[PDB]
């Protein structure tokens, strides 16, 4: 599964 | 960066003439990941050919491998055409049975 | 008996017209159970393993809506490394971002990981510690000092420590016929004439899982590199691997020669002789 969040660089 | 291709020509199975088989190319250790791969039956083109979903190495080289079915036969000879940035002209790596 | 979980993401941007190609895949182990193609036609995250179809559609709903959230943030980096190395529009570039997580013989969380790399080179990432950033150059340094004042480490490890650790072991129970079975290499020897006097005599391993393999070449008892050649280890196309050895040896001396394989599904190595 996933991970939720993906922050930008 | 850029990093020219390695290629490998093989079938699924020990070849055995007459027996339906897969014909592979495997093409890896390459950046960037846009890349030419045909195979090919007696120098020429074959359309029903497929390939494995893009992924890629720790170093970050890239993988796919294109297959076919086939029935290898004693006369028939079948070999990979592949073209990337990093290649002057097209490589072309011919299938033997031992290898 | 460790295994792994892990997500490859590949981003080329395309500065002719539209966005940029967008491939994920998904593994378990040496398995691959999803992908993602931005050029496919579903727009939606695609099962590739037997046992990951037994997930509901609130599974594949929320996988998608999370794949693409990648997609969108793979996007906008690629423009921001743009400007970063103060690059032109008018030529494509990578992104690539690889994270996961493995657990240990003893089922219980062992390491995780997230890296990060433009234009095939390291850029940043997350350290074994899962707290601390490394940043290969001076743009990476930027994204560092943002991720490490944003805490997005610790958002990282809360996911690779336990979410992702919990599906995983989820994957391994549900396709355990696969995924928990080793496939022990199939092995025979192969004899070629190179000349009158000299012999080639290649050594097969041949649908074995997982892929990690050794073999190596001893004549009278001791391990030879010279005259060998080892061939890269290759996906059958099957779901198992290939990989083969081979030796240029006198005609009429093969018996000094032994092909030693070692392998998972091995109890204890196995030793080929020519016949």
């Amino acid at each position: 599964s996933l991970f939720n969040t993906i922050a930008v660089l | 960066i850029q990093r020219t291709p390695k290629i490998q020509v093989y079938s699924r199975h020990p070849a055995e003439n007459g027996k339906s088989n897969f014909l592979n190319c495997y093409v890896s250790g390459f950046h960037p990941s846009d890349i030419e791969v045909d195979l090919l039956k007696n120098g020429e083109r074959i359309e029903k050919v497929e390939h494995s979903d893009l992924s890629f190495s720790k170093d970050w080289s890239f993988y796919l491998l294109y297959y076919t079915e086939f029935t290898p036969t004693e006369k028939d000879e079948y070999a990979c055409r592949v073209n990337h940035v990093t290649l002057s002209q097209p490589k072309i790596v011919k299938w033997d049975r031992d290898m | 008996g460790s295994h792994s979980m892990r997500y490859f993401f590949t981003s080329v941007s395309r500065p002719g017209r539209g966005e940029p190609r967008f491939i994920a895949v998904g593994y378990v182990d040496d398995t691959q159970f999803v992908r993602f193609d931005s050029d496919a036609a579903s727009q939606r995250m695609e099962p590739r393993a037997p046992w990951i179809e037994q997930e509901g559609p609130e599974y594949w709903d929320g996988e998608t809506r999370k794949v693409k959230a990648h997609s969108q943030t793979h996007r906008v980096d690629l423009g921001t490394l743009r400007g970063y190395y103060n690059q032109s529009e008018a030529g494509s570039h990578t992104v690539q971002r690889m994270y996961g997580c493995d657990v240990g013989s003893d089922w219980r969380f062992l390491r995780g990981y997230h890296q990060y790399a433009y234009d095939g080179k390291d850029y940043i990432a997350l350290k074994e510690d899962l707290r601390s950033w490394t940043a290969a150059d001076m743009a990476a340094q930027t994204t560092k000092h943002k991720w490490e004042a944003a805490h997005v480490a610790e958002q990282l490890r809360a996911y690779l420590e336990g979410t992702c650790v919990e599906w995983l072991r989820r994957y391994l129970e549900n396709g355990k016929e696969t995924l928990q079975r080793t496939d022990a290499p199939k092995t025979h020897m192969t004899h070629h004439a190179v000349s009158d006097h000299e012999a080639t005599l290649r050594c097969w391993a041949l649908s074995f899982y997982p892929a990690e393999i050794t073999l190596t070449w001893q004549r009278d008892g001791e391990d030879q590199t010279q005259d060998t050649e080892l061939v890269e280890t290759r996906p059958a196309g099957d779901g198992t691997f290939q990989k083969w050895a081979a030796v240029v040896v006198p005609s009429g001396q093969e018996q000094r020669y032994t092909c030693h394989v070692q392998h998972e599904g091995l109890p204890k190595p196995l030793t080929l002789r020519w016949e």
